[PDB]
RNA sequence: CUGCCGAAGUUUCCGGAUAGCAGAAACUCAGAUCAGUUUUAUGUGUAAAAUGAGAGUUUCUAGUGGGCCAUUUUUGGUAAGCAGAACUGGCGAUGCGGGAUGAACCGAACGUGAGGUUAAGGUGCCGGAAUGUACGCUCAUCAGAAAGGUGUUAGUUCAUAUGAACUAGCCCUGGGCGCUUAAGCGUACUACCCAUACCUCACCGUCUGGGUUAGCUUUGAGAAGCUCAGACGAGUAGGCAGGCGUGGAGGUUUGUGACGAAGCCUUGGGCGUGAGCCUGGGUCGAACAGCCUCUAGU
RNA sequence: GUACGUGAAAUUGCUGAAAGGGAAGCAUUGGAAAUCAGUCUUACCUGGGUGAGAUCAGUAGUCUCUCGAGACUAUGCACUCUGAACCUGUGGUAGGUCAGCAUCAGUUUUCGGGGGCGGAAAAAGAAUAAGGGAAGGUGGCUGUUUAUAGCCCUUGUUGUAAUACGUCCACUGGGGACUGAGGACUGCGGCUUGCCAAGGAUGCUGACAUAAUGGUUUUCAAUGGCCCGUCUUGAAACACGGACCAAGGAGUCUAGCAUCUAUGCGAGUGUUUGGGUGAUGAAAACCCAUCCGCGAAGGUGGGAACGCCCUUGUGGCGUGCACCAUCGA
């Protein structure tokens, strides 16, 4: 039994066998062009533009 | 923390370094523990549960 | 499982070659200082157990037979059910009148004879 | 486990999300947020055994 | 001949008995204790959390029972160095890469191999690797790898664009070939070179943990067998184990031999990590051998 | 061929070979010359014909065993069989070595593409309606303030700009190298019983073989390597011993003691002083009389092993070895 040492990140068919996850991920995800809220406090900013 | 144990990840079953390939094996040895398939390990470690 | 060999050339002698009082043999360097026991660089080897070859393959020749040592006629009839792993070889005293016997009987045995054409002499 | 993952990648994203949304609002209101410490780190051996 | 384990290198009393280290056996426990460990806290010690590892006994028996170097610690020193005690490591039992070479310096500690990547150190040539990029500094007419200077470099500060006093660097004075806005120095960031080291795999062995019989047509019961898994591999003194070889002895191969024994030589072919072995050819001419045990002027 | 069995090494002479700038020497890697390793399509299967034989006869006898199992002797060659011999096939498949590509797997090194989230939600910038300002000043005239260049700053400014940086993708597309350990079947997964990149390499081909791949020898090329043993010394330095070859050559034999293990017997134990005996070496073996030697002179708990269970497991209830604690004697 394990005869051999196969990559789990390199062989899709082991992923299945560690991970019965990856066959739904869909990791890349649009979480903006959303009216984004620009977060900066102004007196941050002028701390921030200072000597 | 997901890398490593995949690529690298050998457990210490009976004093042996035998490695992780199938979820069975974390299972016989951490059962007890609810640690049953990878993904458990890895929350086990990364989240450093009890 | 092929015949592969961790070395070819034999484990000569520290200084066997200066002397020649002093064999060929390989003997261990038992000497306090020596350097060439300590494993220096433009020395010679030494051996170990590292050296051992597959067990699979151990007594194998080039080809993939074991050597089988058959003296008379008897010997070589059990080399019946072997013959794809040992081949037989003759001794070296084996008479050139018992030597044929040997030869044609393990032809048509089937199995391989390693030194059957030496002492005779074909006729056509 | 496959439910487990779910969970467990759930748990992670709200968590970098909760913190990403921590500093945005202490940097809007100007207040200083401070991370919470980190309980795990990954030691490697560097030097030899002479 | 190979394989495994492998110190001590010295306390302490006193040539020794101890001890210690290493083993070898017998025990009892991992739900029990520990640690050249770290915390917590009570007053640096002590006591009670983490990190790890199963831990503790009794018996009997080899070897050691020096040092050198380095670190440090001090005391005095004493021309000055230094000396004197200690302190703790490393070598010593230990090879390899680097340091031009060089036992003490920088790396890294060793089965046989294939690939990969590195450490220290290096990329002008010898020399494997950029005559890399950016920025300065170095001019030596001995470079380079206490001070002075009509010596510079950058300058600072103070005086009124010029001087003075200064700040500091460097030069001058007091491994080879070569290199000179370097192939020198100094900083930074890329890229590359390579170790007996690190990774992945193969193989040998060692130890450890298994599996295996109403021996199931998977046949793999020399159970002293077959099979599976993992880690490991320096070595003196020394301890343990398995083997190879010589002469002869009882058994055996219904063994070999004038169609050539034993021996001998030979760049013939093989086998074994090795001690060793088997064989071809040439000489040779009367004996000899494999296996299980016995034995020794081995 | 009487310098007479075999005729080794040192050692010397001749010849052939290569090599030969103050050594040689060996080790790795090859090359070259010289030389050996080993070569094999051939057999298998199938088809028919031809003659056969026999372990076959809708067959007959003997022999040894235990009905039938062998060895045979007649007789026929069918019924099968002998892939049996030949003709018939010109049918079908073709044993090692070495290179080639492919689809895969493990280990990798190297170029890419596409994207997510995060950062002053980059900063900038362009774009962008102004104002102000000074400049190293355009125009006007060194001084000057947008002109007959404009810039900078400040807002304003599109916006959720984009880039970069940092990080992630169970996103993807290529290049190259080194490995094939294992040998029915399981397992774990995915696709949909089957199939697969999922418990380790298999296909397509060629050439060589009737030489290639190989090995050995001398030599060369590049990299290397301070004489061995002893003793000394941390270490060396050393000082010793070594002209070369062959043969000889050094923990042995014995009594005593203790230990460990193996064997026989076991409150026993030991024939070999001696006697009996031994026709085939008879100094062996085999047998035992009288001594003699050496031995011989209770409770408590923890405990190995086992049983009963019984909420089972957990544990309890027990029985308790060796032994250790305890009280004991």
């Amino acid at each position: 039994a394990h005869v051999q040492k196969k990559n789990p990140l390199k062989n899709k068919a082991v992923l299945s066998r560690l991970n019965p996850y990856a066959k739904a991920y869909k990791a890349n995800v649009k979480i903006n062009s959303e009216k984004t809220p620009k977060a900066a406090g102004e007196k941050f900013l002028s701390v921030l533009h200072e000597n | 923390v997901r890398e490593l144990i995949y690529k690298r990840g050998f457990g210490k079953v009976n004093k042996q370094r035998i490695p992780l390939s199938d979820n069975a094996i974390i299972e016989a040895a951490l059962g007890k523990y609810s640690i049953l398939s990878v993904e458990d390990l890895i929350h086990e470690i990364y989240t450093v549960g009890p | 499982v092929n015949i592969i060999k961790k070395r070819t050339k034999p484990f000569k002698r520290h200084q066997s070659d200066r002397f020649k009082r002093v064999g060929e043999s390989w003997r261990k360097p038992r000497g306090i200082d020596s350097c060439v026991r300590r494993r220096f660089r433009g020395t010679i080897s030494m051996p170990k157990i590292g050296y051992g070859n597959n067990k699979k393959t151990r007594y194998c020749m080039p080809n993939g037979l074991k050597a089988f040592l058959v003296r008379n006629v008897s010997d070589v009839e059990l080399l019946l059910m072997h013959n794809k792993t040992y081949a037989a070889e003759i001794a070296g005293n084996v008479s050139a009148r018992k030597r044929v016997e040997i030869v044609e009987k393990a032809r048509a045995l089937g199995v391989k004879v390693t030194n059957a054409g030496a002492k005779v002499r074909s006729q056509e | 486990i496959a439910k487990r993952a779910e969970a467990y990648e759930a748990e992670y994203r709200a968590a970098e999300r909760e913190q990403i949304e921590l500093a945005r609002k202490a940097r809007a209101e100007g207040n200083y947020f401070v991370p919470h410490e980190p309980k795990l780190i990954f030691v490697v051996r560097i030097r030899g055994i002479n």
